[PDB]
């Protein structure tokens, strides 16, 4: 019940937008940390020099209008959202061969109280 | 005050009353400039 | 006629949300029953090491957000329900190679009055 | 008085309150009858 209310309050499309980016202090700089993790190396075509892999990049970045009061909300530390509605800066190998370039699955995305 | 709000007031400003399909010139007979540039990635195969 | 009045209360997006699972009294655990049954084993190609199966995985889990009066209603005993609109646990395999992980077919849910 | 006019009111009318999910029978009891049918366009392989 609570965690319904409490994702209608952040993901309010009035008071949060998905297309302009966070910034604050006169166009600061949002850093991104990215890191890669593979969990299996599925094959090497070296007569078509392909590697196919599968791959787990884990994304942190920092984001202000997303705070919230965690003792209202029935002291939340992390909640989750889906990846389709907040912003996210997209990532894609610059070298990729056949066509295929964003992720799969958009998987949900945790969110803390800090932002 | 704040610089993303301002971005979304002008977002949100901007595409009032902008109509995808319309072409948008001045006049009918005036035209556009369609500046054209290729770059290669790779050659596949 | 019941049918039709019953699903669009039960289905009300204003008043059930699927982005969120359920929980009460602060994140009590959701059991979750499931059972593989397998209904052919089509192909085994060793030479790329992939078993290509069919298989019916069954899951059953209770929910209490969902449930309805049997006396209101007809005693109407069990609903069909869509699956892409009540909420759904993510059960997919993570072994698998050729990058398909959900179901194809989404098929439809029973729920009983009980949830 | 036109044919696509008449038939816009008609689509109108019962697409109002129909719903897509419920099974569409008069009384719970009563059952329904699919008839099914095949064609082969060709046996590929």
């Amino acid at each position: 019940d609570t965690e319904e209310r409490l994702v209608e309050h952040l993901l309010d499309p009035s008071r949060y937008n998905k297309l302009i980016r966070p910034a604050t202090n006169g166009s600061e700089l949002v850093t991104v940390q990215l890191m890669v993790s593979l969990a299996q190396l599925i094959s090497v075509h070296e007569r078509e020099q392909i590697m196919t892999t599968n791959v787990w990049l884990t994304q942190e970045w920092e984001d202000y209008r997303l705070t919230w009061k965690p003792e209202e909300f029935d002291n939340m530390k992390k909640v989750r959202l889906p990846s389709k509605h907040i912003w996210l800066p997209d990532v894609v190998l610059y070298n990729n061969a056949d066509g295929m370039y964003e992720v799969s699955f958009y998987s949900n995305a945790v969110v803390s109280y800090d932002g | 005050e704040t610089r993303a709000h301002a971005e979304e007031r002008l977002l949100k400003k901007l595409f009032s009353g902008y109509n995808k399909w319309s072409r948008p010139v001045a006049n009918i007979s005036d035209v556009v400039l369609v500046r054209f540039g290729l770059s290669i990635a790779q050659l596949i195969d």
